[PDB]
RNA sequence: UCUGAGAGUUUGAUCCUGGCUCAGGAUUAACGCUGGCGGCAUGCCUAAUACAUGCAAGUCGAUCGAAAGUAGUAAUACUUUAGAGGCGAACGGGUGAGUAACACGUAUCCAAUCUACCUUAUAAUGGGGGAUAACUAGUUGAAAGACUAGCUAAUACCGCAUAAGAACUUUGGUUCGCAUGAAUCAAAGUUGAAAGGACCUGCAAGGGUUCGUUAUUUGAUGAGGGUGCGCCAUAUCAGCUAGUUGGUGGGGUAACGGCCUACCAAGGCAAUGACGUGUAGCUAUGCUGAGAAGUAGAAUAGCCACAAUGGGACUGAGACACGGCCCAUACUCCUACGGGAGGCAGCAGUAGGGAAUUUUUCACAAUGAGCGAAAGCUUGAUGGAGCAAUGCCGCG
RNA sequence: UGUACCAUUUUGAAUAAGUGACGACUAACUAUGUGCCAGCAGUCGCGGUAAUACAUAGGUCGCAAGCGUUAUCCGGAUUUAUUGGGCGUAAAGCAAGCGCAGGCGGAUUGAAAAGUCUGGUGUUAAAGGCAGCUGCUUAACAGUUGUAUGCAUUGGAAAC
């Protein structure tokens, strides 16, 4: 009542989601930083982090665009 | 991935299909995008009444044949006429 | 399939299959309606339905013909172009055992219909066993080889007495059929054409 | 260019009395499936006044669907004739 | 060029209004009597009741370490796979419980969207690192397993160098649109990639084909949303609705959106039928009718919803996933009493309900599907064969 | 699957007929028994000691590897009448009036074109229906070609 095709699934998407859900805090913290004290400097590690993660396929490339676009709408009020 | 194969119509122990271009993933025997001809395993002759105008255009689209259908497109001949039309 | 007292059932009807052989017999010459109840008064004012019905029995008697063949064959013909009393007759007169006892290589239809499903007979490129296929004036209709010497061949080669409908090319058996039947070969057993109403009302 | 062109509706306002809103009726001769015959038909659909447009109680209103801009509306006015009321 | 038949019955007898009954077709049919065969087609309408048992999605060693077996003095050759990895398991198959509404049919708008493999075209596939499966040893057990410490490999994972083109912005131009608003630049700023395998040649160096990978481009298919119209009975259901209606800022969603949030307002639907109750999957179609239309939504095909009941979520292009995962409820079963196992509305089959509806079968041989270069493998999808006068047709 | 099918292969009518009805609608009648009893029935209705309606037999009729009975659906039913009915005496005109909304509405001119008519285009999946043809010994069946309806857009007509 069970295939082995499926547990082996199960067995990788644990370890698929371990690392995941590190790169998606990483990103979260990075983000906060930017929001918490407002800097140019921290805009360009939004960028790399959000691409990287759009790429990888962990985030859907839309939220990586509209978080970009909305954090730079941020910088340029703020400047 | 809409791929041009075959398709059955006919009663029990006498077969009758048709190619046609349909997508990868429905059933046999069910929903398709366009006719393309039809075909009897025991017509003798001339077995695949073939279009040659929407399978060109599908195959140029991007279409992927089956075994059978590929061999069908080769007796007639259409297969010389995609490749030379690739080139 | 079929009934064993052709005898009674000419009696009933009064029609026998335009020869009189089972009217005439060798005993009492009856001409009467069978059982007890022969000899009786109420003869004539048959309803609508009461010689409807009689005709429709007396022509699908005369060839050996279930009713549901009978419907079928009418849903076949009733569409095509129009007034049809030309094609119809047609249809119903091109049976293959029909067709062989007009030929004459056969003492009755029903024994034509015997040797038929014996496979005794051939067709014009094939070979048939049943005895009903639908034949067209045309087909080169040979008869067979081996069934020409059997012991019972001498009244079915005795065909020259023919009628004019099937063209023998006498001596040479080829049997084929051309010029369809007219009303004229067609007798007075059945020539009616409300039957046809009575099929058009009980068959859509 | 080439472009789709949406649907189009005239109507007449009935009432107004939100922010930045008009709800509109409109009126149609659908004919009876089984008698045959016309019938007077209702029905009050609603609109955004943005603005240039204003469209008050009583104005014979044209109007234009467009992307659902909330719940229950999804239409917005365009030129108005017979400005009255 | 369509195209329609009537009769019996109230009276002592007649005419009319008027109800009942019959003559014709048809079924997923059942029952009585009887019964020979063949060609096609159909065969739990009830308990979305409960299930014994055996099968129903795997594949690749031409991605990777190891292990085993057969040969070989050895070096090594061949075969096999427990495991890591890639792809597929969201297709295909079944059922119609739920659902009276954008569920479905039709016509459309997506200036408010996604799309793996596939098609066309265009740049790259350079160089490093840390780990863990398999294995070893110990604890705990009859075993399922589980825990702890070391050892490894990559097309597993994470950095770095590099952007032909990409994404997000700045500067002004272009052409503008349907109101938000889209389309194209020239320059600039910021951000952003990966992996090699097989084989051939070449002393070597190097070169090459192919599969595959990263970043794009074109279509196509597929998925999602909005709207007009059509789509049951009932007034012996007259008020319903407080995220309900609208506005502002922000969040979330592939996307617009009270989808969510904080603030400000009181609106929205309803006698042209809201809401309530009952019932039902919808449609192409089947049967009937001269026609308008009546009726059932067999088989099959399109779409929707479900997988013992009720929720949540990971992986993934795509699921909130029939035979994947977590929790609760109910039930059944195993135990050596600590703990566990389970979901036939998949193919046969059992119990029960019923007037009543079948093999506990064979083959992937063709068609189709997935993996693979092929060898092939898997395919209760599919093709056959059993049973049954269940229906049409045919012969005795 | 040694299956469909074929042959001058041995034997041999040998291996094969039931069911309903018979007073009228509805094609088809006599006798025996019972005697308002036993029973039949879709409707009218049969049975009270001469039953063609009950039970049996004989005969005959309708179908046939099927025949009857039952259930449901349609027609016949113009019996919910748009096509296609009625309201004095047969079922049916509110007890009468003032009347909002709705339905209908005098004559002529102009405009637009929402209904109405017509041309082009897109679509209405395949299967199914109808017509033609081919293949199964013909058929049932399978395949193949043609074959409408509605919606939307655009271009005209202006009688209502
Ligand atoms: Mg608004
Ligand atoms: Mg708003
Ligand atoms: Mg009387
Ligand atoms: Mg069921
Ligand atoms: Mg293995
Ligand atoms: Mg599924
Ligand atoms: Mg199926
Ligand atoms: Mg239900
Ligand atoms: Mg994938
Ligand atoms: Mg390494
Ligand atoms: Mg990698
Ligand atoms: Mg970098
Ligand atoms: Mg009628
Ligand atoms: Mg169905
Ligand atoms: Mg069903
Ligand atoms: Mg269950
Ligand atoms: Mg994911
Ligand atoms: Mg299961
Ligand atoms: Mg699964
Ligand atoms: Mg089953
Ligand atoms: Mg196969
Ligand atoms: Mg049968
Ligand atoms: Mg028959
Ligand atoms: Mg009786
Ligand atoms: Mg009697
Ligand atoms: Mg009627
Ligand atoms: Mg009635
Ligand atoms: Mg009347
Ligand atoms: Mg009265
Ligand atoms: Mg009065
Ligand atoms: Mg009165
Ligand atoms: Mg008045
Ligand atoms: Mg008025
Ligand atoms: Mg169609
Ligand atoms: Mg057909």
């Amino acid at each position: 009542a069970n295939i082995k095709s499926n547990e082996k699934r199960l067995r990788q998407n644990i370890k698929r989601n371990l690392n995941n859900k590190g790169q998606k805090t990483k990103l979260k913290t990075n983000v906060k930083n930017f929001h918490k004290e407002i800097n140019l400097d921290n805009l360009g590690n939004v960028y790399s982090q959000a691409d990287r993660l759009a790429r990888k396929g962990i985030i859907s490339t839309n939220r990586a665009r509209r978080l970009k676009s909305r954090n730079v709408a941020v910088l340029n009020k703020t400047q | 991935m809409v791929k041009i194969r075959l398709m059955r119509m006919g009663r029990v122990h006498y077969p009758t299909y048709r190619i046609v271009a349909v997508d990868s993933r429905v059933k046999r025997d069910g929903k398709y995008i366009a006719l393309i001809g039809h075909l009897n395993p025991a017509l003798k002759e001339n077995k695949c009444k073939i279009d040659e105008a929407v399978a060109l255009e599908w195959l140029n689209k991007g279409a992927k044949p089956t075994d059978t259908v590929r061999s069908l497109f080769s007796q007639t001949g259409l297969w010389k006429k995609f490749v030379e039309s690739k080139k | 399939k079929y009934t064993g007292s052709i005898f009674k059932r000419s009696r009933r009807l009064g029609f026998s299959l335009l020869e009189n052989n089972k009217e005439f017999s060798k005993g009492k010459k009856r001409k009467t309606i069978p059982g007890q109840h022969g000899n009786r008064f109420r003869s004539s004012t048959m309803s609508g339905y009461a010689q409807q019905l009689q005709e429709k029995q007396r022509m699908q008697y005369m060839y050996g013909i279930t009713d549901k063949q009978f419907r079928r064959l009418f849903r076949l013909v009733l569409k095509q172009r129009g007034n049809l009393a030309v094609n119809l007759f047609r249809v119903l007169e091109s049976r293959l055992d029909n067709i062989v006892y007009r030929m004459g290589f056969a003492p009755t239809r029903r024994s034509a219909r015997q040797l038929v499903n014996h496979g005794h007979v051939l067709l014009n490129d094939r070979t048939v066993d049943t005895p009903s296929i639908i034949l067209n004036p045309g087909d080169k209709v040979r008869l067979k080889a081996k069934t020409i010497k059997i012991p019972i061949v001498k009244a079915a080669s005795e065909s020259g007495v023919v009628s004019p409908f099937v063209e023998t090319n006498n001596k040479t058996f080829e049997g084929t059929y051309v010029r369809f039947p007219e009303r004229s070969e067609l007798p007075a057993g059945i020539n009616e054409s409300y039957v046809v109403e009575w099929y058009k009302r009980l068959v859509k | 260019m080439k472009r789709n062109q949406r649907k189009v509706l005239i109507g007449i306002v009935k009432s107004t009395k939100n922010a930045k809103t008009a709800t509109v009726q409109v009126e149609s001769r659908f004919k009876h499936p089984l008698y045959h015959k016309s019938v007077v038909r209702h029905k009050k659909y609603q609109a955004h006044n943005e603005g240039e447009v204003l469209a008050k109680d009583g104005d014979k209103v044209q109007i234009v669907e467009t992307r659902p801009l909330s719940a229950t509306k999804r239409f917005r006015i365009a030129k108005i004739i017979e400005r009255a009321k």
